[PDB]
This record gives C-alpha cells, sequence and structure tokens, in this order.
C-alpha cells in the first residue's frame, strides 16, 4: 500500500494432514518494509531435494 | 553547488520509475 | 523446511524493479534490485553425511 510493503505472520503447530484445521487465529504485524515499487505478479522460492 | 548531470522525466505516491524504455521511440 | 522465499514484481524481468525475499538458512535477505531471474528460480539443499 502506497510504497509500504507490509508483512504479517503467525506460526502454529497443527495436526490436520491436508487442510487448515477448524479454528481461528490472527497474524501479527511484524514488519512494514519501505519498498516503493509496484507489484502485480509473484513467485514462491522452494527447496529441492 | 549545483551549477547534464541532473535529469527529469500518473504514479502512485511514493513510487519509483527506473525504466528508460521508449514510450516509434522517444 | 522446504518453502523458503518469495519473488515480487510487475513484469518479473530486468526492465522493471523487482523484489526478492530469501528466507535462507540463519538469515533473511530482502533485496530490491533490477534482477534477471531464472526461468525456473529456486534454492537447493544438499545433504552431507
Amino acid at each position: 500500500i502506497d510504497g509500504y510493503f507490509k508483512i504479517y505472520s503467525k506460526h502454529t503447530p497443527i495436526n490436520l494432514v491436508r487442510d487448515l484445521p477448524q479454528g481461528f487465529s490472527a497474524l501479527e504485524p511484524l514488519v512494514d518494509l519501505p519498498i516503493g515499487i509496484n507489484i502485480t505478479r509473484f513467485q514462491t522460492l522452494l527447496a529441492l531435494h | 553547488l549545483d551549477s547534464y548531470n541532473y535529469l527529469y522525466r500518473n504514479l502512485k505516491p511514493f513510487e519509483r520509475d527506473i525504466s528508460t524504455e521508449i514510450y516509434n521511440c522517444y | 523446511n522446504i518453502i523458503r522465499g518469495w519473488i515480487f514484481g510487475t513484469t518479473l524481468d530486468s526492465k522493471t524493479q523487482s523484489l526478492l525475499i530469501v528466507n535462507n538458512a540463519t538469515n533473511v535477505v530482502i533485496k530490491v534490485c533490477e534482477f534477471q531471474f531464472c526461468n525456473d528460480p529456486f534454492l537447493g539443499v544438499y545433504y552431507h553425511k
């Protein structure tokens, strides 16, 4: 938003094998990076065995 | 102190534009 | 510990400023540079006995 890149997160140990467990939690604000560019596409970096 | 070396060209506020491609080339 | 990192950008090329957020081992490196990415970018972990 307006050149500020906001990152939110929360970590939780879970049991469910395939999907989000029924429950609710909120993500913390962490950091709000000052990145003054436009974004419309993105990619995920992954680890490969 | 300042007098070629300085240049200048809608955008969202607080944005960068570091592209010099042609907007025919201009 | 597989999904490690993200890539952001409007054209995902070396003509438009791009974002790379690498959550590598022991560190996080966030860069905003004119990057020329791989057609299939990723990271690779290799075991040692």
